[PDB]
């Protein structure tokens, strides 16, 4: 008797056959796309699901840098891209996607999923160094 | 380890669940 969150996550799996997947504890659904890629999606509200992309610590050695992701995030901007952001639990970096659920479909969530790993994929190249 | 078949946007090799990079079960709301 699911929200339909919960029904796109199996139709999902269903769809890159990858067997069965759920939410935790935590409101949220973790895996890694070829396990460089960490990604997380939360259900976070009853109208969108946010989708996390992890890209690790986040360094504070000369962090000049976090300007120059602040900048990153201009051609997110443009792009339509995830907004760059710093999360303070576990100092990580991290890309988020809003993906609200209106009109949601398995395709279309596969389709931001990888759009976060391009992103986090990418996300060297868009950085001047 | 798992293995996707499917025409969607991923066309790339496997998926791993995870039960240097911290995929945190949760973030500050407050």
């Amino acid at each position: 008797a699911s929200s339909r969150s919960e029904l796109l996550l199996d139709r999902f799996a269903e769809k890159i056959g990858v067997g069965s997947i759920s939410f935790n504890e935590n409101r949220l659904c973790s895996f890694a796309i070829d396990e460089i890629y960490y990604i997380s999606l939360s259900d976070a509200n009853d109208e969108y699901m946010m989708i996390y992309g992890v890209c690790g610590k986040f360094p504070t050695d000369n962090p000049n840098f976090a300007l120059e992701i602040l900048n990153a995030n201009l051609w997110f901007a443009e792009n339509g891209g995830p907004y760059l952001c710093y999360e303070s639990g576990a100092q990580s970096l991290l890309l988020a996607l809003r993906f609200p659920l209106d009109d949601a479909t398995p395709e279309k969530l596969e389709n931001e999923i990888e759009v976060v790993v391009k992103s986090m994929e990418n996300l060297y190249l868009v950085l001047h160094n | 380890g798992h293995l996707i078949s499917s025409t969607g946007a991923l066309g790339s090799r496997s998926l791993f669940s995870p039960l240097d990079i911290p995929g945190l079960p949760t973030n500050p709301s407050r």
